[PDB]
């Protein structure tokens, strides 16, 4: 899944690409 | 009997008025709450408010830090916002890092969840995202449903549909409910038609968040696919204006207006609950006008965050004060933030209740087409986070 | 004709020496560059160092934020590193806002590519993970590959993995290649089986980045697959630490070795071309006196984030020399920070080439085992970036 176990950084700059299991 | 208190605040919020809430439309609601606060604060009392833009983005931590800077290392003693997700995480964790409380009715994201260090000194006064997630898991658990596509626009810039689902997908995870995953950036061109095979690949129950419009469109396409006859069960997060149904969210004065209709019937619309009284609407009206003699239309009922800021007020105010009469100071951030947590007040509409993390709960109500024909849309059931009961409307 | 200019400098890098780029490794470099420096500038001219713990988060923000606060509202001239990307980004973000230059030897991911607004003032000596990318493809281009799947351990933490396969989807995905995606948290227990499992299933060239030791048992799994010898082409990313991209890569001294040399028959582990010349031995030396001197059990020598740092320092002067030319001050960040880029300069290592965006130009090569039967590994072939030209070797 494109969010995997957690993403716990959220607010640093991080979305240029996803994930997934 | 205690000196007069100087309680400087700072809101930073967008002055973009684009946003619903904007500096232009919050700003009424904090001097509604602050008028109603003096007469819990010793007499002479008075809050210095500062008004910051934050863009929505990097100016938020920008003028905080030349703010403090330029004062020699002086801080406020409150600071309200950032709603935007990318902006509050740096402020949060500075007023952390300073002991500063921050109170916001946004930085819904789920990695705001923990609090142990980083975001310490965050209090959300709106309901989270992964609040919005358990609704979900209770809608499911009562259909006995435990399977789900995830479809959501994912901007890269501002993603807050991704972020709303990432609160679903994180508790869905937890439970043990499958998911499967699908995002496209509705800002680019629009491709309706890998969307909707997508769906038809993966699960015959849908969530998704999008803006209104794409919705609509993904669910036209949906029904000229024969999907909306009742072999899928849609359904799309709207959080924040849900105020289409009572004429019809389908409803576009559109040469689609028919297709719409019909293709909703196989939709359903999760909001937030709002409820009423007498003070909300003398509030609604008085903020409604300030914005109006502003420039800005404003939706009949304020919105969550213009609510929720007028509450992160009254919050405050009763955190400071028992936190003086045990001889603390307003300086005492963290003391402040654990007064605002695991506990329960009464807000400008109804009661408020923030959970032992510091994070409100939330009631939510869920749409759905009650006459096909016509094309009428209710609330069927509703949803409360404290209580954990969902129910359908007797 | 100019009075003893005085720069005061900020380096934020971790503390902690568990990383290659940690204070003490670094702080050596730095001071060689410093006296063949003070030893181009006005005489006298000084460098006030400030070496400050980035704690690889945070910490970079809290500290140079805390810095100009307390003392007055003065900012560093200029300011070394963080390495660590989510450390850097806010460094990077109000180095931009208060017009200050800041270098590093990190801040590799995609991101910080876009420099027209928020990472303006930062000039990346050290090649990012794009240029690492721009390399696979010509590496693909000439073997007619078009295809690949993209496995990378994600600890949704410091993500050097994940930002790192980031590189090379950014460069497939805007030319044409197709890509698999697969992620783990190597943090956890490894299901190394559904990894494998979904390897044979996505693509016949796998591109991974994960732990030496992590790649090492993936590489055992699929043997115990048959999926080496011919069948899949496996690629690891190992730029820095020389212990893992060092011949014998798959001996461990361990019962595995035998099997373990076997599957790497068909492994290729890419790393950064290194150029020497005779000053360079000296710095090595230098360097690694302090180090050893500093009680640090002595790694093996200069890795890349050394030897760029050192780079940094002789290329901020390069272009103080020049803002301080046209009639400018060593405020002028936005200036000098132009006067870093597009231009080629002698480092202690040979020439080195930051391109028109402020990124250092790249070169690579590829490691595979020439002798199945000793296990001789050996480079096949460099690219080279500036020229952007792929090379197998006679
Ligand atoms: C350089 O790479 C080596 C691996 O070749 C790292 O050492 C390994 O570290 C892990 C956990 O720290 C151990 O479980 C392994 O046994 C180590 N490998 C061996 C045999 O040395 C080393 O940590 C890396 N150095 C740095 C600074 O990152
Ligand atoms: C880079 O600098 C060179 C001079 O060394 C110049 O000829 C070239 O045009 C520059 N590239 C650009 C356009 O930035
Ligand atoms: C919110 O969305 C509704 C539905 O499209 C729209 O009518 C309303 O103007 C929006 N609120 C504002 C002003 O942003
Ligand atoms: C709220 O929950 C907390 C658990 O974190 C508990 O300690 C507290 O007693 C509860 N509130 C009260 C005082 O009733
Ligand atoms: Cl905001
Ligand atoms: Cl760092």
């Amino acid at each position: 899944s494109c969010f995997g176990g957690r993403m716990d950084r959220i607010g640093a700059q991080s979305g240029l690409g996803c994930n997934s299991f | 009997a205690l000196p007069p208190q100087k309680i400087e605040v700072l809101v930073l919020l967008p002055q973009d008025d684009s946003y619903l809430f904007s500096l232009t439309r919050v700003r009424p609601a904090i001097e509604y709450a602050l008028r109603s606060v003096e007469g819990l604060l010793p007499p002479g009392t008075r809050f210095q408010v500062a008004y910051e833009d934050s863009d929505c983005g990097n100016r938020a931590l920008f003028s905080l830090v030349d703010r403090v800077a330029a004062a020699r290392g002086a801080k406020p003693d409150l600071i309200l916002g950032p709603v935007c997700e990318y902006a509050a995480a740096p402020v949060a964790r500075l007023a952390s890092h300073w002991d500063l409380p921050m109170l916001s009715a946004g930085a819904l994201a789920a990695g705001f969840q923990h609090k142990d260090s980083e975001y310490s000194h965050l209090t959300r006064v709106a309901p989270a995202y992964a609040k919005m997630g358990e609704m979900m898991l209770a809608l499911f658990r009562h259909h006995h449903w435990s399977r789900a596509a995830l479809v959501y626009s994912d901007d890269k810039l501002e993603r807050n549909c991704y972020f709303t689902l990432e609160g679903v997908h994180e508790v869905f995870q937890e439970e043990g409910l499958h998911t499967s995953i699908y995002s496209f950036d509705e800002t680019k061109d629009l491709d309706l038609e890998d969307i909707v095979r997508n769906i038809q690949a993966s699960e015959r129950v849908v969530i998704m968040c999008a803006s209104s419009d794409t919705i609509r469109s993904i669910m036209l396409v949906a029904h000229r696919h024969g999907m909306t006859s009742g072999d899928y069960a849609f359904f799309n997060i709207e959080l924040f204006n849900s105020s289409s149904y009572g004429d019809g969210s389908w409803k576009r004065g559109d040469k689609h207006d028919f297709e719409a209709k019909q293709a909703y019937s196989s939709l359903q619309t999760v909001t937030l609950l709002r409820t009423v009284k007498p003070e909300f609407e003398k509030f609604s009206m008085e903020v409604k006008s300030s914005v109006e003699k502003q420039g800005l239309n404003m939706e009949d009922y304020v919105n969550m965050f213009v609510e929720g800021f007028h509450d992160a007020i009254l919050l405050y105010v009763l955190a400071l004060h028992e936190v003086l009469r045990a001889g603390y100071s307003k300086k005492d951030g963290g003391k402040i933030i654990q007064q605002t947590w695991n506990r329960t007040f009464e807000g400008i509409a109804g009661q408020v209740s923030i959970d032992a993390n510091g994070d409100r709960y939330g009631d939510f109500s869920v749409i759905a087409m009650t006459d096909v024909e016509a094309g009428t849309q209710e609330v069927i059931g509703d949803y409360f986070g404290k209580e954990g009961r969902f129910e359908m409307r007797p």
